């Protein structure tokens, strides 16, 4: 039913976001759904080439605020391209693709769900923008 | 009257299945599902006739320009427009509202003069002000409004003075449901010297409109919100305003004498009607107008209001949801559920079949306004039903159940 | 695919005119379309209208895949190297209209020159007109060659270092000359001027590649390429587009509207105010996979084949002149001697047979060729030799008739 | 054939033509036919509330000028805004419906044949046309 998209860990990281801040000396993009109602403030700060840590602010629907949780979570330490490639192995996730499960998504995988609801693709898509515009 | 067995029979989109659910779809205010009396007109054009307009000289040339034409016709009769002159064809509302604040708006705003819209506003009745006002150096002004989302007559009268040369206003909010006072309102700015220009977009599918009662200067519509095809739209004007407005678009059609470097314009309403015309859309608008016609705009008005009161009652005995806007509304309903945001609200309504729509509606100031960054929103038409509210409450109740338990 | 199969798509050619097989040979005005064109608009009034992007539902998820799909089926049918450069819009008129809006006033001073053609459809002269006006710079006149084509040497003569648009026709709808587009581009270019073309003749009969033609803006209207009323393409090069302001104001085009400021969103959208034109886009894709499928190399052949034979059997007709030089696209502009060509297409209709006769919106190029008014034949993919035959035959009546008196 | 109903009468009009020239000191209005082609430059000098010359200048099919020549000299000396009442009984005329008929309406009526072949009645209301924004303050 509707379970097959709001899964556990997706709800557990809407109730208990992860990297919940905007902080210091960093890059700093923020964003927004285009039906307004997702926004994030994405802090990163990176290491020479790879991403020491993650935070971010914001409002919105479950799935944006999970996504956004489980991705600032699952690209600490990681190094710029291997992030890039979650984030091109998220948007294959999100439409029908195969995709490649070398390297781990972690509880990012979760959302698999949400390729069957696709009105909230960008509600899941818009913490990864964040991203690939912070590059 | 109305009989809605009828009246949903000739909507061949509303008998499918969405997610194994019987189709409930509550977002008109979107954009309206067509008859099978449009979409055949649509079929009958393009299967029989098309051909370009009013340049022409063969039979199929001749039938294709009296289809235009005479839709022209039917869409005067059914604002009460004056003259023929005074309808125009336009991509839409958004592009009707264009062309008043490029043609009329640039050309009678110097500093010191005041454009006054409303915080309820639709963005195609913001954002292009802000832009005129800004070319001229024009001022914009809010009339303010009041707690049940309505606006007082008094505001107004303070809000615009002599300074006003531009007063525009939706004559029936997207969000709020709102009926707001034209006829009033037009005569505050006709006494303040200035013009009133309405966004029509909202009340024209749901309500009968008399231009002439109603003595608005400008009044802008959209076909595809009123059982019409997409793509197609009025712009009404006062024949003397438009007869001193430039056009918005220059190219042929729209052209009396070109010279190398200089040209002269048609008459009223060709004037604005720049290059090959929305022919089939416009066709479509006309059998659009004519089924609404033939059921009554009156008893449409009477079933959606009959909708809405049952819809609001319903939703006052459903705990944890604020409801936007007064008590006497058209057929929509702005709606929030405690502790479910509105994008998670849709989600569920359509997995149970039910199409809403969700987030800031075009009208973020209101939104601002309100204290929210986003709403959910149910509309009703001629074809939707009181089993369709009763469903689109049970899934209400069942998200409310689904986040929070 | 035979000819017989391609006319076999095309319902409205299987009627009768004044009791004969209806002779439709007005393409240039407008085209016909076929059937898998036709039923995609069916299928989208009957499956899954909805309004496209903000909404959260199933219906307007594929409404909205359709219209941007569309997006994608045009920007590879023309070879633009980004959907980002991909417009939809009213029609050309519209798209040159943006152009000189948006464009040509933010970037004419005094001194400054716009560069056309003395064989300029309307659409691709007033706006020019008006612009140059409006910021005081000069409009000038590429002259023509007494076979109605331009010289390479002219264009270098009447460009310079002060011009900073040329705007040209790809196809002249009254001569059927085929410009040459990159050369021009390529001068254009050198005297450091943007490139302004026309193709509303061009991309229904011939393959369109902006890419190798560099042309910085290209405008094309749906209803001439099999396709529907009320739609258009601009494309523009991202870099000019990133650089222009929208248009049109209000919903849609945004990224967040104050009361006294907004932010535009990116390209396209940026330029695509309002709800808009739903199904006339996604039946542009449908009419641009059935030119596709069908071949524009082979659509070009055919009409280029059809050109030739209709030249040939027209000057062996006595008392006949045809206009414009022996190459050229599928058209004939053509007079015959002592009778208007009023007279001769409505002789011409009364054999069923479907011609234009005036001016075609090129009013100096009819200043040019020191005649008040021409007829014109039009071919396109559905057109046979035999209509050509007719054609002649009805001629040929026309002129015994109007001998008999 | 069917085109017998481009009347006889109407090929002398296009054939040698009334009012053709100019008309100064007085109104001036212009023309030129939506269905393009057709340019009628209408010329009225007037002794009060009547046309005491007509005379037009233009180009164009057999049913626009004839209707002009017709036109012309079946209002060479008209009176009122019976005019106006001429204009509205020709364009009655043209869709079909009978008119208040015989009020003299000198001549034409053979364009009464062009209620078919619709595609032509802009060719003959032309020089109407002209006569209607004429008197237009
Ligand atoms: C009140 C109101 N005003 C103006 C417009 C602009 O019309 P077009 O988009 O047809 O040009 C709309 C369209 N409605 C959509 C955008 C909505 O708010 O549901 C509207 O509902
Ligand atoms: C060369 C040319 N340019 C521009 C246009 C304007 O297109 P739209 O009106 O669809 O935007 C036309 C239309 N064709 C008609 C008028 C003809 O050739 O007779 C054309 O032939
Ligand atoms: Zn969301
Ligand atoms: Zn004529």
């Amino acid at each position: 039913n509707l379970d097959t998209l709001y899964r556990q860990v997706i709800m557990d990281h809407y109730k208990n976001p992860r990297n919940k801040g905007v902080l210091n000396d960093s890059i700093v993009v923020d964003m927004n759904n285009p039906t307004c109602g997702d926004r994030i403030r994405l802090t990163m700060k990176l290491d020479g080439d790879i991403v020491e840590d993650a935070k971010f602010e914001g409002e919105g629907c479950s799935i944006s605020m999970a996504s956004a949780s489980m991705m600032t979570q699952a690209i600490k330490g990681k190094d710029i391209e291997t992030a890039l490639s979650m984030s091109k192995i998220f948007s294959d996730m999100m439409q029908g693709k195969e995709y490649d499960d070398s390297i781990d998504l972690g509880d990012i995988e979760a959302l698999q769900g949400v390729s069957k609801f696709p009105a909230r693709i960008k509600c899941a898509t818009l913490s990864w923008k964040a991203l690939e515009k912070g590059v | 009257h109305m009989n809605i067995t009828d009246i949903r029979e000739q909507f061949p989109i509303l008998h499918q299945q969405v997610n194994g659910h019987d189709l409930v779809y509550l977002d008109s205010a979107a954009t309206s599902q067509k008859p099978r009396a449009v979409i055949e007109t649509l079929d009958k054009y393009y299967n029989q006739y098309n051909s370009n307009v009013h340049r022409g000289v063969h039979t199929l040339g001749t039938r294709a320009t009296d289809g235009y034409e005479g839709a022209r016709e039917k869409v005067r009769k059914f604002i009460n427009a004056k003259s023929m002159a005074e309808i125009i064809f336009t991509k839409g509302t958004t592009t009707s509202l264009n062309m008043v604040a490029l043609s009329y708006a640039r050309a009678n705003l110097k500093p010191g003069d005041e454009v006054v819209i409303t915080y309820m506003e639709h963005h195609a009745n913001i954002i292009p002000w802000q832009q005129a006002v800004k070319a001229t150096g024009a001022t914009l002004k809010y009339i303010p409004l009041q707690e049940d989302g309505t606006i007082s007559l008094e505001d107004v009268r303070e809000t615009v003075t002599s300074n006003t040369k531009i007063v525009a206003v939706s004559h029936v909010s997207n969000v709020l449901g709102t009926v707001n006072p034209i006829k009033e309102m037009a005569k505050i700015a006709h006494d303040n010297g200035a013009v009133i220009v309405v966004d029509g977009a909202q009340s024209t599918p749901h309500m009968k409109i008399d231009v002439q009662d109603l003595d608005c200067d400008f009044f802008a519509l959209s076909s595809h919100k009123m059982c019409g095809p997409t793509g197609v739209g009025v712009l009404y004007g006062k024949k003397a305003l438009l007869e001193n407005m430039e056009p918005a678009e220059f190219g042929g059609e729209m052209i009396d004498f070109v010279g190398l470097y200089e040209s002269t314009w048609k008459e009223l309403p060709w004037k604005f009607e720049a290059g090959t015309p929305i022919i089939a859309g416009a066709i479509g608008l006309g059998a659009a107008i004519d089924f609404l016609e033939e059921i009554g705009l009156d008893e449409i008005s009477r079933h959606e209001h009959k909708l809405a009161a049952y819809a609001l009652e319903r939703f006052r005995q459903l705990d944890g949801v604020t409801v936007y806007g007064p008590e006497e509304r058209a057929g929509l309903v702005t709606f929030n559920l405690d502790d479910v945001h509105p994008h998670d609200v849709a989600t569920v309504l359509d997995a149970e079949g039910i199409a809403v729509r969700a987030g800031h509606h075009c009208a973020q100031p209101l939104m601002k306004w309100l204290d929210v960054t986003a709403t959910a929103r149910a509309s009703f038409y001629l074809y939707n039903t009181e089993e369709e509210i009763d469903k689109l409450v049970e899934a209400l109740q069942k998200t409310k159940e689904y986040f929070t338990n």
